[PDB]
């Protein structure tokens, strides 16, 4: 598990990751929030 | 010499450790990353086994491990289609009304506003018109509903599973050992019989049991949820017997000789069934049936263990002549001590296989209600001719790197290897010189045409109204097929195809296939054809030939397959390599399907698809081809310009998404030009400026930042430029063909 | 060492030949001759392109190109650890014995090599262009 | 007329640019002595010959992520 | 009101856009059943659109004739007439989150230079540090001009590498 | 320079046609570049000659093309 | 052997390669390479090669005006330059088809020719320029001066 965990933290995993946390929260956000043109 | 199974208890062990030192399978890379250099590297040079060790017994090993997970991930890839064709799909709506309903299997999320991707594609349903022939291909199978195709995909995930667990058994388990893997006779003798010969045997079964009774009962106008579920025509005889009398005999007749009596299910008919469009279900029954024969009988032509048998190697060097030296002795240990010499035959064949495939599929149309989809059989035609286009590439790059990493030339002394090495400078000139007769005796009749066009001498063209040019033996073969039912082959009732000559195939209104006439115009396309496909050759083929040595640079074997170049001198040494003849042979490729494409796109618009209507048809182009393809301007005026109508106004409707990658692909193709045009000296010293703001800010990256290597820009700008030129069309062809 | 002299009447290698060899320029302009001494009858690989049978003992080959002679010669240093020596048959029969040129194959230091082209400043102390300007002097010759 | 003349003045004064640093360059090399120029606003330019042409990338990268960004939007 | 641009609440064109737009829905909302799932969706987008085209006019949005809303970017004219939440205020949330994500990167790059082979954690990222330093970028602005205000944010310049003039 | 000299081209196209809202729409996207203003416009220079004859604008048609072929050369 | 071709460049008149007929043309002008070059030959060459660019001005200006008077509707677009279209000049196209002969038979012609979009005669209606003649006048005297 210690050479598991090192490989799930190379940067192609990691980046991986990140991503798509980031890139599911953009999308829940608009889910729930949509049509965000402006700050109102 | 005996043929024995033959493997290596627990080699490789299954751990993570290595996945943790990234570049463990390189001498150089193991030593870590200093440059940004190292993580191209690691992924260049990750599946060259050949270059990680020098034992031939593991690099086997890993290829023939390697293949298993490709399986696996094709498996995933086809269980997926059915899974998504099972949830997410309208098969069983289009089921009832195939030509009214365009196909869809993709639905996008409600997000983003994406959802206007979900079209009307009718049946109750808004997804995506697919263009992959799969629905098409399940009607034929019988799948009549979508507890079959969710089974299916059930079954291609546990196959999946399958092969990557045999991936890592052969490979760190029960690893075979060289002599294993070098039984070409055995091989040959499985892969024929075992593989090809019961393969087509175990589907004429399917074929003929629940193919073809539930296909009658489809085109008979029963509802596809009253037909009889498969498994009851083989139990229930008198289900069968009733659709194919001949099942009221039993398998006697096959036993008694009688064949005959079952000229109900195996019939030689020919043509297309006038119900769906399509190749009669009977008759590829049949085909499978013969087929299976034929493979199976010559599984027993090479010699294993026993002692009846060939042996290729005698075969092989009992081949020789007057002209050609020793001969054919010495290719043998050749193709069965290299996997590059292997891969670069079976790649060319494959690759042409799927070129030809796709003109006979589109010919003469194998799938129920297939040829009236037209946006089907145009994707899929267009699709196998690039497919294999890229095989016959690769099959000249692997050729050349069996030819500087594994020729020996001890072993070919007066081989036709060595005697064609010998006269590369014949081959080459004559190829050559062939290429710019081809070119200007071409290319040229189509300038002069737009010139005498524009000057208004329209009287002196080379069309089928002035100066002719009909590709007469074509013309002539077209007829010799047409009335070989009469004569050459009696017992066909019809000929092969409707594209020789005959009536004209219509369902539902439309033209299924219609005879396709061939003038001067397709005298010329095809002669264009010839030029890029010699010029490719030409391309691929130097590099084989000097990819060891030539008048400039006689050592480039001791250089490598991938170097750049020599160096500036000698007035320039750029692309010698056999990888940069590789490198120019892809855009060739790319010139030279294109045209291909391009021709089938428009001649079909053209000559065959369109409404069948009283006394007349109505082509989507209304059969401007023949006149309107004579001239370069016909070709960006009649067709680019033309037909882009629907991809540029494909905004705000089901097909934005093909106008949104349409421009996409435009941006792409466009953006490696700057690796194609440009030079790492001028990227270096740009990196150097940044890299010094950030050491100003003390943001400097650890891992120094590098350009990218000459070899890594020409294949990145060779990678986008083909990416974006196939997108291009791949969005204009789909929305052209979806919208008309 | 005495600067060895041709000897045109050395059996040449065994080889059906080639669309890969001399041309005009062999004889308008020149050519060079490589030579060595088998200890065996072993297949090569040609410079030019090709396998060919080397004969026991004296072997003498020509080509159009100096590189093409030294490549040969590296590939009998290295594959069977020979000492092979080319020279230049100019038009006229001038044969000049082009390497070594010395008996020790370059790479060795051996004295009584001058220094040519030597420059005794880094590279980095070369004057600018304008101080050559209109000169015809090269900025590392100067 | 209007649209052709625009357009070829447009692109002439295009090229006459491209020569004015091309030319410029040849300047650099050719003709300029390091030591004449000693501490003049000419020799203090290569000084900071970095901060002006990676000031000029953040812009060009500025201009170029955002003035797409807000093509492929819309 | 501002460059000629009428607020899209009295933006005639505006409203047409929204009748016409509704419309293109309404029409393909006919051609299938009232319960089918087509048709639910359809109507979603149809009540999402209705919403859409009026959170924008009640913002304020100003728009042309062509009756799309426009954007000011002068901060004077954005506040003072209250189009502050277009590209103002928005230009700020960017500019603190991105001087977040690049300071985190240079506190973890400074961490990782002298740490053993600092070129191994650029590869195999050290997740727990990473995820130790990622917080720390929230106070950024004020970290940073602390370093400005102490001379450690830039390098000395006898210290960072020049290409010969 | 294509940008500059395209940008002249279009918004004065729409400004001599009468349609100012033309560019004043069209050009906030780049597709309407491209279907509004090369395709829309290139209709009649292609068209300088077809297999039904030829009119004054050949030459330009012809130079079109011959730019291309320049161009990819 | 050594060949002429590359006065300049010794080096390029001794290439044995094509290469010095394509460089003999580029490094043509760019005398400050030239063999045996001076600051003033180099300075004198120049001040030259400036006259010469002067005389092909003049002398392409002077083109213009005559063919615009030879083969133009100048005084014919002057009375009407609304609706008019300014003829540059004639097409003498030995392989023009009749079609073509007549196609581009345009702005007041009997023979093919062609409109001008150098925008020449709005300028020099403009500047005072008003019969054929003046145009006539105006290319010997540009001619004189680029002689
Ligand atoms: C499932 C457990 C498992 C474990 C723990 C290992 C562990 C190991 N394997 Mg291994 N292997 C496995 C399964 C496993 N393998 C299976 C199922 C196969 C059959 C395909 C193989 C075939 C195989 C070969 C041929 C080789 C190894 C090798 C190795 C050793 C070093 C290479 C490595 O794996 O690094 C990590 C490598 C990766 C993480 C790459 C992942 C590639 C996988 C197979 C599929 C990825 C394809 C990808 C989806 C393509 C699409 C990308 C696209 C979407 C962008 C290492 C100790 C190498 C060796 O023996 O050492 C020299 C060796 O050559 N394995
Ligand atoms: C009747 C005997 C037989 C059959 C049917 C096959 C069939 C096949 N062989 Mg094969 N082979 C055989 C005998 C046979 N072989 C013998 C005797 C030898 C030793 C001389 C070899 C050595 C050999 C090599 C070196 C390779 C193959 C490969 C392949 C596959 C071709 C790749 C492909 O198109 O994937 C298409 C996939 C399918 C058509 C689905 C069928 C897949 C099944 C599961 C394969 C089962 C084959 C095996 C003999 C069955 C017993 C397995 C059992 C022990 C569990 C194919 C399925 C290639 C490969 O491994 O590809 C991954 C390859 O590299 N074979
Ligand atoms: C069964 C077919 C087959 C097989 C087994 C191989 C096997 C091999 N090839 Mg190969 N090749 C093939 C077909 C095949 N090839 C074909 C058809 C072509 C013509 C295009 C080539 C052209 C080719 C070249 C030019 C080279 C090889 C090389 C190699 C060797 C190492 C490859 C490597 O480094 O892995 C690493 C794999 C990668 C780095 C992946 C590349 C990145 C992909 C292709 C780009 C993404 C494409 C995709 C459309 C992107 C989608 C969009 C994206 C945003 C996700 C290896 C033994 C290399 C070699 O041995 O030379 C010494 C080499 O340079 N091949
Ligand atoms: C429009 C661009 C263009 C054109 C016209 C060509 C043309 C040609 N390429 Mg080429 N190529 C191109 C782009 C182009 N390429 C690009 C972008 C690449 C990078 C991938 C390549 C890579 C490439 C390779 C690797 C090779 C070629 C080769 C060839 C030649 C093939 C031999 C032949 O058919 O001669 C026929 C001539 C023509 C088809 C040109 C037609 C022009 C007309 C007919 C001439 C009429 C002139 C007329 C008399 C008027 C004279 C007026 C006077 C003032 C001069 C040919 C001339 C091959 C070669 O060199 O020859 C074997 C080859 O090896 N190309
Ligand atoms: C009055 C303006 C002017 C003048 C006097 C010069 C003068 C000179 N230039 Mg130059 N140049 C100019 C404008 C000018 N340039 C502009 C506007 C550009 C941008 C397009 C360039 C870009 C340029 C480059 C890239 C180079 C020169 C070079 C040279 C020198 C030798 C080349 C030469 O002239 O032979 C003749 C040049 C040609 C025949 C051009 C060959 C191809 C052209 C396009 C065909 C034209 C045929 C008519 C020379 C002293 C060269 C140099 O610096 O020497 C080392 C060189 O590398 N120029
Ligand atoms: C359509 C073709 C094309 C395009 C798009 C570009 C674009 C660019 N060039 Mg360029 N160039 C081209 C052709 C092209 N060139 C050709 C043919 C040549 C002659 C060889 C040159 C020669 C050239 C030089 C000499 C230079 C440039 C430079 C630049 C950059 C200028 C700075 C900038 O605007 O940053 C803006 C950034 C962007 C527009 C990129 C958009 C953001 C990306 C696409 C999104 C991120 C990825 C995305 C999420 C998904 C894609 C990846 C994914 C699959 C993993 C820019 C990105 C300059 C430069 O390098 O900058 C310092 C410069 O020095 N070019
Ligand atoms: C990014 C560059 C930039 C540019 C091109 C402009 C341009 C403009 N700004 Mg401005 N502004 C900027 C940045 C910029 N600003 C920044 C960073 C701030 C924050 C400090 C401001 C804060 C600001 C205010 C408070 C006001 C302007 C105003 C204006 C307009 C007229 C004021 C003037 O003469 O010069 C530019 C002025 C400044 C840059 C700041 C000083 C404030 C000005 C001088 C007071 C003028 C008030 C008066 C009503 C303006 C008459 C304009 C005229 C049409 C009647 C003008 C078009 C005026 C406006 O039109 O809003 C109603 C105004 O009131 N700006
Ligand atoms: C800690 C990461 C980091 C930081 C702080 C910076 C900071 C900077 N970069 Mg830079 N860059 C980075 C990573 C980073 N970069 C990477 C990975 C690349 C390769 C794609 C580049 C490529 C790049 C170029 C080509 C240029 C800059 C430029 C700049 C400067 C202009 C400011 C700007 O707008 O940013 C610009 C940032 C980019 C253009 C791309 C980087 C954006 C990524 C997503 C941020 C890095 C996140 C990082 C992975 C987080 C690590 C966290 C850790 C725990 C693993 C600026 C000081 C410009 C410059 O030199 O100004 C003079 C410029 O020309 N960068
Ligand atoms: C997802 C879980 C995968 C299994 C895991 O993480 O531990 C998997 C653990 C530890 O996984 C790795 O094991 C290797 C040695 O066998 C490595 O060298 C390391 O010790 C360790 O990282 O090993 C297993 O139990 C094999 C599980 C295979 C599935
Ligand atoms: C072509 C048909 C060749 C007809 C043919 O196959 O000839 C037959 C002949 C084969 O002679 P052999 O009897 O020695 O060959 C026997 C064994 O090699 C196995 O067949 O070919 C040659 O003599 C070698 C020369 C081929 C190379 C020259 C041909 C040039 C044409 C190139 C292709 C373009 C046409
Ligand atoms: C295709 C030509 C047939 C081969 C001729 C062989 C003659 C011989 O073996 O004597």
């Amino acid at each position: 598990m210690k050479n598991f965990t090192t490989y799930l933290s190379t940067a192609p995993v990691v980046a991986l990751a990140w991503f798509t946390v980031t890139a599911a929260l953009l999308i829940e956000i608009n889910r729930f929030f949509p049509d965000p043109l402006v700050f109102s | 010499k005996k043929v024995k199974i033959a493997v290596d208890r627990n080699p490789v062990e299954t751990s993570f450790e290595k996945w943790a030192k990234p570049g463990h399978f390189s001498r150089t890379l193991s030593k870590g990353p200093n440059t940004t250099t190292w993580i191209w590297n690691l992924h260049a040079d990750a599946h060259d086994f050949d270059s990680h060790t020098s034992d031939l017994e593991e690099i086997s090993r890993k290829v023939f491990s390697a293949h298993f997970g490709q399986l696996g991930v094709i498996f995933i890839w086809l269980s997926g289609m059915y899974f998504h064709g099972a949830r997410f799909s309208n098969y069983e709506a289009w089921l009832s009304d195939p030509v009214h309903i365009k196909p869809s299997a993709q639905v996008v999320w409600p997000v983003v506003g994406q959802e206007i991707l979900n079209g009307d594609v009718g049946g109750g349903f808004q997804g995506i018109q697919i263009t992959s022939g799969f629905f098409q291909l399940w009607r034929a199978s019988g799948i009549t509903s979508e507890l079959q195709l969710y089974t299916t995909a059930i079954g291609g995930l546990v196959m999946a599973a399958a092969m990557f667990f045999a991936g890592w058994f052969h490979y760190h388990k029960a690893a075979p050992k060289l002599e294993w893997f070098q039984n070409v006779e055995s091989m040959l003798n499985h892969h024929l019989a075992g593989l090809l010969g019961l393969g087509s045997l175990s589907w004429a079964g399917h074929q003929i049991h629940v193919s073809l009774p539930v296909n009658k009962l489809l085109d008979a106008g029963v509802d596809p949820k009253e037909i009889p579920l498969p498994h009851e025509f083989l139990l229930n005889r008198q289900i069968m017997q009733d659709l194919y009398p001949s099942f009221a005999k039993g398998l006697a007749p096959f036993f008694t000789l009688q064949w005959g009596e079952y000229s109900d299910f195996l019939t030689f008919n020919g043509g297309l069934n006038p119900v769906t469009g399509g190749l009669w279900l009977s008759d590829t029954a049949h085909h499978h049936l013969a087929i299976a024969v034929l493979f199976l009988v010559a599984g027993h032509m090479y010699r294993t263990n026993w002692g009846i048998g060939h042996s290729m190697k005698e075969i092989l060097e009992a081949h020789k002549g007057p002209f050609t030296g020793e001969g054919h002795v010495g290719l043998y240990e050749i193709l069965t001590t290299s996997w590059h010499a292997q891969l670069a035959i079976n790649l060319a064949l494959f690759g042409s296989l799927s070129i030809i495939v796709a003109h006979h599929m589109y010919s003469m149309p194998p799938y129920p209600y297939l040829a009236t989809d037209y946006g089907t059989q145009l994707s899929l035609f267009t699709h196998h001719n690039w497919i294999g286009g890229f095989c016959i590439v690769g099959a000249g790059a692997h050729a050349a790197i069996f030819m500087v990493r594994d020729y020996d030339p001890t072993n070919n002394y007066n081989n036709l290897l060595d005697r064609v090495i010998r006269h590369r400078d014949a081959i080459i000139s004559h190829l050559n010189w062939v290429c710019i007769f081809l070119g200007f005796h071409s290319f040229g009749l189509y300038i002069h045409n737009d010139t005498m066009s524009a000057l208004g001498r329209p009287q002196d063209m080379f069309s089928d109204t002035a100066i002719q040019l009909q590709p007469v033996f074509a013309q002539w073969i077209q007829k010799t097929h047409f009335l070989a039912p009469q004569l050459t082959a009696p017992t066909a009732l019809a000929a092969t195809s409707a594209t020789w000559g005959g009536d004209v195939v219509a369902v539902g209104g439309k033209v299924a296939m219609m005879p396709i006439s061939l003038g001067t115009s397709d005298f010329l396309v095809h002669h264009i054809h010839a030029f890029t496909i010699h010029v490719t050759v030409l391309i691929l083929l130097k590099g084989v030939l000097f990819a060891r040595s030539s008048r400039l640079i006689p050592d480039k074997a001791n250089l490598g397959f991938r170097f750049p170049c020599d160096g500036p001198g000698r007035g320039g040494t750029c692309q010698v390599s056999a990888w940069d003849h590789v490198f120019l042979g892809l855009f060739w490729m790319y010139n030279s399907l294109s045209i291909a494409i391009f021709h089938f796109s428009w001649k079909m618009q053209s000559d065959v698809w369109g409404t069948v209507t009283a006394s007349g048809v109505s082509h989507i182009t209304g059969g401007n081809f023949a006149q309107s393809a004579n001239t370069i301007n016909g070709w960006l005026r009649d067709f680019l310009w033309a037909q882009s109508s629907q991809v540029i106004q494909s905004y705000g409707s089901a097909l934005s998404a093909y106008g949104l990658m349409f421009l996409g692909a435009h941006f792409v193709w466009a953006f490696s030009l700057m690796f194609l045009f440009s030079g790492r000296g001028y990227w270096q010293e740009l990196i150097e400026s940044i890299i010094w703001a950030h050491s100003k800010l003390k943001v400097a990256p650890s891992i120094q930042p590098r350009a990218l290597s000459i070899t890594q820009g020409r294949a990145v700008g060779v990678a986008h430029y083909l990416l974006g030129g196939i997108a291009t069309t791949w969005s204009f062809f789909l929305a052209r063909i979806i919208a008309v | 060492w005495t600067e060895p002299t041709l000897n045109p009447d050395t059996p040449s290698p065994i080889f059906g030949g080639s669309t890969g060899g001399l041309l005009r320029k062999a004889q308008v302009e020149e050519f060079y001759v490589i030579t060595w001494e088998s200890n065996k009858e072993q297949i090569f690989e040609m410079p030019t392109g090709g396998a060919a049978i080397m004969r026991k003992g004296p072997n003498l080959l020509k080509f159009a190109r100096k590189e093409q002679c030294l490549a040969l010669t590296t590939q009998l240093r290295t594959k069977f650890k020979f000492t092979p020596c080319f020279y230049r048959v100019y038009p006229s029969g001038e044969v000049q014995y082009l390497h070594p040129k010395d008996g020790v194959y370059p790479e060795k230091v051996n004295a009584g090599r001058p220094g040519v082209n030597q420059n005794f400043r880094r590279i980095g102390e070369n004057v600018n262009p304008i101080k050559v300007k209109f000169t015809g002097n090269g900025t590392m010759d100067i | 007329t209007q649209a052709s003349l625009y357009t070829h003045h447009q692109y002439i004064a295009g090229f006459i640019m491209c020569g004015a640093f091309a030319h410029g360059a040849i300047f650099w090399i050719r003709d300029y002595d390091p030591e004449q120029n000693k501490g003049n606003v000419l020799a203090r330019m290569l000084d900071h010959k970095e901060a002006i042409i990676s000031h000029l990338s953040w812009v060009s990268l500025f201009l170029g992520f955002h003035t797409l960004g807000l093509y492929v939007h819309n | 009101d501002i460059a000629g641009l009428t607020p899209c609440s009295e933006s005639a064109a505006y409203a047409k856009r929204l009748k016409n737009e509704v419309k293109g829905l309404n029409k393909r909302l006919k051609n299938y059943e009232a319960d089918s799932a087509p048709a639910i969706a359809l109507k979603a987008t149809i009540e999402r659109t209705q919403n859409r085209f009026a959170n924008y006019a009640k913002a304020g949005l100003l728009c042309g004739a062509d009756g799309l809303p426009h954007l000011i970017s002068d901060p004077g004219l954005a506040l003072k007439y209250g189009h502050a939440g277009e590209v103002f205020i928005p230009t700020f949330g960017f500019l603190y989150v991105a001087g977040w994500i690049g300071y985190v990167g240079r506190l973890y790059l400074n961490m990782v230079k002298g740490e053993a082979k600092p070129t191994e954690k650029e590869i195999i990222i050290d997740v727990p540090a990473a995820l130790r330093l990622t917080w720390q970028g929230a106070t950024w602005p004020v970290q940073v001009v602390a370093e400005l205000r102490a001379n450690t944010l830039t390098e000395k310049a006898e210290n960072i590498t020049i290409s010969p003039r | 320079i294509g940008w500059v000299t395209f940008y002249f081209h279009w918004k004065h196209l729409t400004l001599w046609q009468g349609n100012v809202s033309q560019f004043d729409e069209s050009s906030t996207y780049l597709m309407g570049w491209l279907r509004d203003y090369l395709w829309l416009n290139s209709s009649q220079l292609i068209n300088g000659y077809n297999p039904f004859g030829m009119n004054s604008l050949s030459v330009w048609a012809w130079i079109f093309l011959f730019g291309h072929l320049v161009y990819a050369t | 052997a050594t060949k002429l071709f590359p006065k300049f460049s010794q080096g390029l008149a001794q290439d044995p390669t094509t290469r010095r007929i394509w460089f003999g043309l580029a490094v043509a002008h760019d005398f400050e390479s030239h063999d045996g070059m001076t600051e003033e030959n180099l300075y004198q060459k120049i001040f030259a090669s400036h006259f010469g660019q002067l005389a092909i001005i003049f002398l392409w200006t002077s083109g213009n005006l005559f063919h615009v008077a030879w083969q133009g509707n100048f005084e014919q677009w002057g009375a009407d330059p609304i609706h008019v279209r300014p003829i540059a000049h004639a097409i003498w196209d030995p392989h023009f088809g009749q079609p073509a002969v007549e196609a581009f038979t345009r702005g007041g012609a009997s023979g093919p020719v062609n409109i001008s979009t150098s925008g020449v005669y709005q300028w020099w209606y403009t500047i005072g320029m008003r019969t054929n003649q003046d145009l006539y006048v105006g290319s010997v005297f540009l001619a004189l001066v680029s002689a």
